[PDB]
């Protein structure tokens, strides 16, 4: 299964929320429409259901370089960044770990292929934090 | 709903 220091410990699967819409005020670029666009962030519980994503004290999203500022940090569930944009773009999040647990780098999809869509992705979370450890209870097992 | 950007 996993090998050495990675055995110790749990996975969880945090569920990636995406909204778009066209703003039909803002002039099209180019003829392509520019549309107001949202990504959230949950946890999801051994039994699916959707509960705030706590285990993370920090998630940046990192944005296509033709956003100013294109690194947006969020503190807050579920960490909701909106924008307007013309175009789709593979962006990393990364979220944080409570109690300097690590960072993970989640591979997104922003597009427009939907008006909403949801993505599912698993991480490792070690269990060698207490505060971590009692928030990762919340979400089953550890 | 296709439109992508560049890298």
């Amino acid at each position: 299964g996993p090998l050495g220091s990675m055995v110790a410990t749990v996975k969880r699967t945090i569920r990636i929320k995406t909204q778009q819409h066209i703003l039909p005020e803002v002039p099209p670029v180019e003829n392509f429409p520019v549309r107001q666009w949202s990504i959230e962030i949950v946890l999801l519980d051994d039994e699916g259901k959707e509960i705030p994503a706590t285990i993370f004290d920090k998630v940046i999203y990192h944005l296509h370089p033709t956003f100013a500022n294109p690194n947006r940090t969020f503190t807050d569930p579920p960490f909701r960044i909106e924008e307007q944009g013309w175009g789709g773009f593979p962006l990393d999040i990364s979220v944080f770990l409570l109690e300097k647990a690590g960072e993970r780098k989640i591979p997104h999809d922003l597009n427009f292929l939907q008006e909403s869509y949801e993505v599912e992705h698993v991480i490792q979370i070690p269990l060698n934090k207490p505060l971590l450890t009692e928030e990762l209870a919340k979400s089953g097992s550890t | 709903q296709t439109a992508r950007k560049s890298t």
